[PDB]
């Protein structure tokens, strides 16, 4: 409803899958080209391409530095304002698939069929495991410091010391497709068949929900949780322990990324290339701008939201009544700065 | 109709049409020996009447024995040649310098075609009339005066453009909202096969488009592509073709189009109920020879761009006169400006609301749609007209 | 047209020797709009001269399309004019007091119109 | 004419079940003249009602001569209308915003004009 202007961005020539915010005027789009071009969210000008990976991408992250793994068995550490490769870590026998960074003890992690703890500046190892046979598909942090991980269909935990443990748990029915933290005291996973199960933190398994085709993504709204099942938006609570009113048909094809604006609005991706906004107490408006399947988005609080797809394009979404009163705000500054009007 | 020739004490050669038919009847020998030197005549140049009208008579010398040689003009009336003495003096006092600082070299025919091409350029640039040259001087000086708003519609193929614009408007129903979509910022996706019809419709409707900057046009002639939103960014009217589909997959982008169908006689754009487009384009018009109509539309769009200049550069509208700005106050104050003073009604406020934004983007960085691809739109529901 | 005609009357009738300010008829719309909306721009920032040149541009272009429309209404002076009303509704000139400005500039850079259409 | 037409649209499209204030276009001249020159007479001396009845009289007589002029322009509804411009210059109705008053009263005591001339 408010977003009435869009500036399409184009630098890639493969499927764009990943976005991350660096600081609050610029972001980075990393697709299956293996190139990482940073953009400017205020005015949509590309700044610099970070090229050097050969194969497709698997996971990017921002370290307070742009650490990036790919399908070839290597990780390239990068940085803003440089356009140079900082390091070329290639010591992996399988493809690294997770780069979840602990914000507490400045640790960078990996996922390439094992777990290896790394270092901040003097970029060395700290500890190596094997503990897998398929490939680790999800990582998350949790307090009391314990690091959760999915082997294939088993939640296995860790610990940190100046050095880890095993705290296997399995109790499942299919391989785990998603994993999320909450504010504190819990964490939520979801099986491929649609079994939404909540744990606490560790602590005990809590609910073994049914009735919801295949789940894709979660969203913390700690009084309730927001699932993303096949063309559905089934909402599950925490206090009431039941399904607060859901939407059996939200999108046409699928729902494959959900997130939440801070102004009590709910937003989802799709597979036909459609973005929609819901209010809790339902639909508000479309954001029809992509041909093929959208994949991820990101929401700048000051200026607009950014969406990517498998059609190589990246689209900013500004509003036309707040970003038009800034064109005629820099104009009168420039006019009285210039003195005359033609000089 | 008018003639141009040489002198010496007789005719040397004609230059206008090289001794043509009954358009040329009167002898050059009547003009000859009366435009030479009966006082005897260094660079003499004079002007007489001799009631055709006597004209510019720059006297030139060759020192060599063949000294009397002046080049002479003639036209219809008096004040065409007397009133334009300043632009007939300094274009034959410099075209003779090819011959003067030409054939002054060979006494101590190489520059002959130089004079016989420069002189043809003089008659071609002074071919028209006395009124047309004065209007082109005034339009030249005034387009030198304004410099912001000229790019919006600054752009004899304009005769073929405007004549097909008139044959568009008075021979196609519901064209008021189509031209509203062109003037408002909505991409008129002209769709239909039989290429030449679509191309003539495109070059006819190309007049109404407010181009982005001081580069040529955002028009696209007969694209054949699925048209995702990157061609809707860089082109404001597009000439798609039918393939015997695209109408169903194109309607997914229904927020940014006005799909005018040639083989179906329908279009899909919002409702236009305003008065500015009917005075730009009335249904019945008693205007003949549509180049006149193109002058009418250019005269009207100049006034429209003046209204957009006014709405852009008023300080007390855009700068908020409050500590904390409230968009109810500044939006209602802008709306009170375009209703009361400019006299606009319910969609023309959207038109001037757009052209002002193009004017801001030209003045601020001289780059809309190249390094700032804005593409502002709205959620107004388009209706399927039939 | 009455000035040229009465000029011919007074010159002839003063060459046969030894062989009046009537007030403003009615106002207009373009100069009322122009003077209405100029004094909202700022004085010393070269805006009023720009908008003034835009106003003189639309005045001269309306003059030239009036010249073209008379010039092709008849066969460039073959037939008498007889076409003032459609000229006034088509060319946005329904006020006669605003017709007189464009008609005066059109006479000023094409002489002989007022005798052709009025006299 | 759009009100009757869209009335037919909404009534039909609500009878097939189980088988918007757009602001003032432009102003006028008679009501501006009338309201200009009424408040110079005196209030309590029965003058304003007299002049008001004269204004309603010229409104209704302009309505009746508009009805007559449409009524004999075509052969009382044989041919389509096609004659708005000469109707506007002859009957002192060059402003459309002052045409709409006389046309509205003419519709009010002769129904079916707006569909005949506009739709």
């Amino acid at each position: 409803n408010p977003y009435t202007e869009l500036l399409v961005l184009k630098a890639h020539h493969d499927i764009v899958r990943f976005l991350v915010q660096l600081d609050d005027y610029r972001f980075a789009s990393a697709g299956d080209d293996g190139i990482v071009v940073v953009w400017n969210a205020q005015t949509g000008e590309k700044l610099l391409e970070l090229n050097g990976h050969t194969q497709k991408i698997t996971a990017i992250i921002t370290f307070p530095l742009i650490l990036t793994a790919s399908a070839d068995r290597t990780v390239i550490v990068w940085d803003g304002d440089t356009t140079r490769q900082v390091q070329r870590i290639s010591c992996f026998q399988s493809t690294v698939k997770c780069l979840t960074v602990l914000q507490r003890l400045d640790v960078w992690l990996s996922g390439g069929n094992d777990l290896c703890v790394w270092n901040r500046k003097l970029d060395l190892l700290c500890k190596t495991s094997h503990l897998s046979d398929t490939g680790i598909s999800a990582l998350v942090e949790i307090p009391k410091c314990v690091v959760a991980a999915v082997g294939k269909e088993l939640i296995i935990f860790r610990l940190v010391a100046p050095i880890l443990e095993v705290k296997r748990l399995l109790d499942h029915q299919d391989n785990i497709l998603s994993l999320i933290n909450v504010n504190d005291l819990s964490f939520v996973t979801g099986s491929h068949v649609g079994e939404l199960i909540i744990w606490d933190a560790d602590t005990q398994q809590e609910i073994k929900l049914c009735q919801k085709i295949s789940i894709h993504h979660f969203t913390c709204d700690e009084e309730n949780v927001f699932a993303a099942v096949g063309r559905g938006l089934y909402v599950y609570s925490l206090q009431m322990k039941r399904v607060i009113a859901c939407q059996k048909t939200a999108h046409d094809s699928n729902v494959l990324h959900v997130a939440r604006l801070p102004n009590r609005q709910l937003i989802s991706c799709s597979e036909d290339g459609s973005v929609r906004i819901w209010e809790l107490r339902e639909l508000i408006g479309d954001l029809i701008g992509h041909s093929s399947s959208v994949e991820m988005f990101l929401y700048f609080e000051d200026h607009g939201l950014v969406t990517c797809s498998a059609d190589h394009l990246i689209i900013l979404w500004k509003n036309g009544e707040r970003e038009s009163g800034l064109r005629s705000l820099r104009l009168f500054q420039k006019l009285e700065e210039n003195g005359d009007l033609y000089l | 109709f008018i003639l141009i020739s040489e002198f010496s004490d007789t005719k040397v050669f004609g230059t206008f049409d090289l001794n043509y038919f009954s358009l040329r009847i009167m002898s050059v020998d009547y003009q000859a020996s009366f435009v030479g030197h009966p006082p005897g005549s260094y660079p003499k140049l004079n002007f007489v009447e001799d009631s055709k009208e006597g004209a510019f008579a720059y006297v030139h010398h060759l020192t060599g024995f063949v000294r009397p040689f002046c080049m002479a003009y003639i036209s219809a009336d008096q004040h065409k040649i007397m009133q334009q003495f300043q632009e007939l003096s300094a274009e034959f006092s410099r075209a003779s310098e090819c011959l003067k600082t030409g054939n002054r070299k060979a006494f101590a025919t190489e520059y002959f075609t130089q004079t016989l091409a420069q002189l043809s350029h003089i008659e071609h640039m002074f071919r028209g009339d006395l009124c047309y040259l004065l209007t082109s001087q005034i339009d030249r000086a005034l387009l030198k005066q304004q410099h912001i708003t000229n790019f919006l519609f600054e752009d004899r193929h304009k005769k073929r453009a405007g004549q097909n614009a008139l044959k568009f408007i008075r021979q196609y129903p519901f064209a008021h909202p189509a031209i509203y979509s062109l003037l408002s910022g909505r991409t008129l996706v002209v769709l239909g096969e039989d290429e030449a019809i679509v191309r003539k419709l495109v070059t006819a409707l190309a007049i109404f488009v407010p181009s982005y900057g001081c580069y040529a046009k955002p028009v696209k002639h007969w694209a054949s592509s699925p048209l995702h939103i990157m061609d809707f960014q860089k082109w404001k009217l597009i000439g798609l073709q039918r393939v015997a589909g695209t109408l169903h997959a194109l309607s997914r982008y229904s927020r940014y189009t006005s799909i005018l169908d040639l083989d179906n006689k329908t279009l899909r754009c919002p409702l236009y109920r305003g008065t500015l487009v009917p005075r730009l384009a009335d249904h019945r018009t008693q205007i003949k020879r549509g180049s006149t109509y193109y002058l009418h539309v250019q005269s009207m769009l100049t006034q429209l761009c003046s209204k957009a200049f006014l709405y852009t550069f008023c300080h007390h509208l855009h700068l908020p006169t409050h500590d904390k700005e409230t968009e109810e106050l500044v939006a209602s104050r802008q709306m009170s400006f375009l209703k009361l003073t400019l006299g606009l009604v319910n969609e023309d406020v959207r038109v001037v609301q757009y052209l002002a934004e193009l004017l801001k983007l030209h003045y601020m960085q001289e780059s809309p749609g190249t390094s700032h691809p804005m593409l502002r739109f709205d959620y107004v529901p388009s209706f399927l007209y039939k | 047209h009455e000035h040229i005609y009465n000029q011919r009357r007074y010159m002839r009738s003063e060459l046969t020797a030894f062989w009046i300010f009537q007030d403003v008829l009615h106002r207009d719309t373009l100069v009322k709009a122009f003077l209405d909306q100029v004094f909202q721009l700022k004085p010393g920032l070269s805006l009023r001269s720009t908008f003034l040149a835009q106003f003189l541009l639309v005045l001269h272009r309306k003059a030239l399309t009036l010249i073209k429309y008379i010039e092709d209404d008849t066969q460039k002076g073959k037939k008498p004019f007889k076409s003032l009303r459609n000229l006034k509704i088509d060319l946005d000139l329904t006020a006669e007091g605003d017709l007189n400005i464009i008609m005066a500039l059109a006479e000023k850079i094409k002489p002989g119109l007022h005798s052709f259409i009025f006299g």
